[PDB]
């Protein structure tokens, strides 16, 4: 998998593609289609991380997402495309209330 | 809201955009951005009279803190009125202490406290309100937390 947590609204923000850069993250859409059939994307990157990661998740509304990469954890203010945060992992759990880890 | 993008540059202002939706903050409502916090009128009078029409209590008795204090960090705050009747001081310590304390809540109505606060060396307390509003003395037992 990549790494991308999706916003409710509906932005699945992923980042990179499979090695690309992160700078690619984005997706509100805009329109309707039947299940079997296919849809369509918006384009608009943001990021452009170094830290190579395995992990995304979000914070309890989303928001926050804490991502590790490298070994580091990157957490991320958003939409903001702020660095929410870092330091190196190991183990991981975000305090589910979204408001500590 | 509707989100729309922008260009700092030189911009564009179109009907279309879409919306997102983001939680925002809760508002509490307080009991000083209605008061204004007084000195009395009548206090003999008004102090036992607020009592007569209006009056509800509560009371603890405090087994493991023999301290106003916490109590203290809750009250003259939030109230935002005055402790008193010459019954506020306290140095770094004091033995006794009472606020009868004052201002006047919004509608027009007061809302009247008075805290005696008794150490024998338990703290057991008789927290007082008393008002010129209704709405105000079951409030301010609850608000002054």
């Amino acid at each position: 998998e990549p790494a991308m947590s999706m916003d409710a609204n509906g932005k699945i923000i992923w980042a990179k593609h499979s090695e690309v850069q992160q700078a690619n993250l984005k997706a509100m859409g805009d329109t309707e289609i039947k299940d079997g059939e296919r849809l369509p994307l918006a384009v608009k990157d943001m990021g452009s991380c170094e830290i190579y990661p395995q992990t995304i998740q979000h914070n309890p509304n989303g928001r926050f997402v804490v991502v590790c990469g490298d070994g580091e954890y990157i957490i991320y203010t958003a939409m903001a495309l702020r660095n929410k945060s870092f330091g190196s992992a190991q183990e991981f759990a975000w305090a589910h209330d979204s408001s500590e880890y | 809201f509707t989100v729309k993008d922008c260009d700092p540059n030189t911009g564009e202002i179109d009907e279309e955009g879409y919306e997102d939706e983001y939680v925002l903050e809760d508002l509490e409502v307080t009991v000083a951005d209605h008061i204004q916090k007084v000195m009395k009128v009548n206090f003999e009078a008004a102090w036992d009279e607020v009592g007569d029409e209006f009056e509800k209590e509560e009371t603890f008795t405090l087994s493991t803190i023999k301290t106003l204090e916490e109590a203290v960090g809750n009250i003259v705050k939030f109230l935002g009125m005055h402790p008193c009747e010459r019954s506020d001081k306290v140095p770094e310590n004091k033995n006794t202490h009472t606020l009868l304390l004052a201002g006047v809540f919004r509608g027009g109505h007061d809302i009247l406290v008075r805290s005696r606060l008794l150490l024998l060396d338990t703290v057991t307390m008789q927290v007082t309100a008393r008002s010129s509003e209704e709405l105000p003395v079951d409030i301010i037992l609850a608000s002054v937390g």
